[PDB]
RNA sequence: AUGGACCGCCAGUGAUAAGUGGAAUGCCAUGUGGGCUGUCGAGCCCCACGCACGUGGGG
């Protein structure tokens, strides 16, 4: 993978914010599997004025119209077990279940937030989930680009033990939870 | 039909026209004192410069010669207005003195003090032309229409000439507008009648208001007149005067071309 | 030769000056005489014209009148009346300048200057552009093929209406009398 | 087409020379910003899976 420090200036909306991080990417790919994750992620870092925003990814960003003066950008390649290391991170956890007239949506609180995280990792790194409990989008009238919608994420944050150390990795390249396109998924560490 | 034309022309630190003293001349209206520069000596200068320019129209247009004998024909239907200010001004003294180039064992003994009176403002210039008159008494409407167009002009562009060599005050018209009007000539004049108070300049602020003056009049008289105006400033619309004219000539030529 | 006013409205300046007695005095030192002498500053518009017609006449030859157009215009720009000069120095050259050919009639841009400047900043920059956007307007408005020429000490615009731009006094005075 | 019509007040000009506003000067003496406090289930659509409890992919 590689990292990269971006900020998008004019982001009125979200969706754009997605369509400003593939715009800069000619040559893209996408493998998936039905039912596994898709196979870049981003997190919204600065987001009253302009929007800085650290991004990882697989195809190289170089600057466009309005970006940056300047191509910062490295190119990482990671992490031994038992050792603990910084975490962060935004995701949407959810319930869906059958609705009047399907559905996203202890169990909320900030238990059931840890208990559906901590099984998002499952066996790769043991770590701790900073518990929110509460952004809206809509189309930009393009034809095929989505509609309106409203979500809530949730950032969390630590050093976490890996306990299997190529699927955390796995995990960190896939992303967690649903609506990376639109802030989530990135699991960023540090060593501690 | 009756081609009149209002000019804006305003003068630098100057003294066109003098008393029998040396002040210059001045109008007491709408209680206030404004300088003026007399109808005659304004018509004098548009006049030789027509008939400089043109090379009988000068006592047509014009109604006589002043140095020949009449010759039935002393009205010249043209009639010019005395030019006067927009806003009062007060009469500047200018104290000068003439100084003498042979020394003696004195210093600054100077050959002649004196002080003379000069005034700056911007004048609001009229004249009407009776064309019909002046067709039936040229007889050709050729030379009436090529008299008529240099005749405007003649009255756009000079000044008069005096004191001009102490003070360089050729200029400029800041606005022109002619109307050909049927019905009857009309002055803007009364536009003025309330002296506009001073510090911000008075140019663009006589324009919207020569302009208010054309709105009202025009509103109590709808009328078939033909009208256009051609400016020095294009950060203000007076729709009331007609259409706008990218230039004086142009505006000229569209005017003769309207009347007939 | 026309009265050169400024560009911005001005107030006088007093100035409170007191010639000193030189002896001192032996218990009532005190000035020797105190006055107040009024002064002024700014950035002032100048206009000149030459009626080559009447030059021509007066001379009779076009060389004789040729020198003296040439020399006036040097004169008109390098010139200051000295007026309290040992006591102010006043000695400056003109920031900008501006010949122009004219064959049918003489234009002041005096009426460019009629609205004062407001102030606060430089009023050089904004004269000249002032300047240049009268002349732009009337060249629209009154055409002409007068040729045109302006000489200037500040580089931050182009001024594109005064013609074309020579880069010294000198130079814009010989083309300019060549061109007559 | 009006005691009117036609009709220039106008040619010229340095306001000049000379000039310290100068000497002296603490805004000083006094002061808590204090008490109170774990950050721990609707969300509009497409698609894949499902033990139709619910999982996941993408927008």
């Amino acid at each position: 993978t590689w990292l990269t420090k971006i900020v998008p200036d004019l982001f009125r909306t979200a969706g754009n914010l997605h369509r400003k991080l593939i715009r800069l990417s000619s040559d893209l790919g996408e493998e998936r599997i039905a039912n596994p994750r898709q196979q870049l992620l981003f997190r919204i870092e600065e987001t009253r004025n302009e929007l800085y925003l650290l991004v990882q990814s697989h195809s190289p960003l170089r600057v466009d119209r309005l970006g940056p003066g300047y191509h910062q950008m490295r190119n990482l390649d990671p992490l031994d077990k038992g050792s603990r290391v910084r975490y962060r991170i935004v995701a949407s956890p959810t319930k869906r279940l059958g609705r009047s007239e399907t559905q996203r949506l202890t169990w909320l609180r900030g238990a059931a937030a840890e208990e559906w995280w901590h099984s998002r990792a499952a066996a790769n790194g043991l770590e701790l989930l900073s518990t929110y409990a509460q952004d809206d989008v809509r189309d930009p009238g393009t034809a095929d680009r989505s509609r309106k919608i409203r979500h809530p994420a949730v950032r969390f944050d630590g050093e976490a033990v890996i306990s299997d150390v190529d699927a955390v990795r796995h995990a960190v390249l896939n992303g967690i939870g649903r609506g990376k396109s639109y802030g989530c998924g990135l699991l960023s560490l540090a060593l501690i | 039909t009756f081609v009149d034309i209002h000019a804006i022309q305003t003068l630098p630190y100057s003294n066109i026209n003098r008393d029998d003293l040396g002040s210059p001349k001045t109008v007491v209206y709408g209680g206030k004192e404004r300088t003026r520069v007399s109808s005659q000596s304004w018509k004098r200068a548009v006049r030789h410069e027509v008939e400089a320019r043109l090379g009988n129209v000068s006592v047509n247009l014009f109604g006589r010669m002043l140095a020949e004998l009449p010759s039935t024909e002393v009205d010249g239907a043209v009639q010019f207005a005395h030019a006067f200010t927009v806003h009062g001004t007060t009469v500047e003294v200018d104290f000068f003195t003439a100084v003498d180039d042979i020394p003696k064992e004195n210093d600054h003994g100077s050959g002649h003090m004196n002080a003379g009176q000069f005034s700056a403002g911007t004048f609001y210039r009229y004249a009407n032309v009776n064309l019909d008159r002046l067709v039936e008494n040229t007889g050709d409407a050729q030379t009436a229409r090529t008299a008529v167009a240099e005749f405007l002009r003649a009255f756009l562009s000079t000044v008069p000439s005096g004191k001009q060599n102490a003070t360089a005050a050729m200029t400029l018209p800041d606005l022109v507008h002619i109307a050909v009007r049927f019905d009857r000539p009309i002055s803007f004049a009364p536009a003025f009648e309330t002296a506009l108070y001073g510090s911000d300049g008075y140019t663009l602020r006589a324009c919207q208001e020569l302009n208010n003056y054309a709105e009202r009049l025009r509103e109590v008289w709808p009328d078939d007149a033909i009208r256009g105006y051609a400016t020095v400033e294009n950060k203000t619309d007076l729709a009331a005067l007609g259409e706008r004219y990218d230039s004086y000539p142009a505006l000229i030529d569209a005017m003769v071309a309207a009347a007939f």
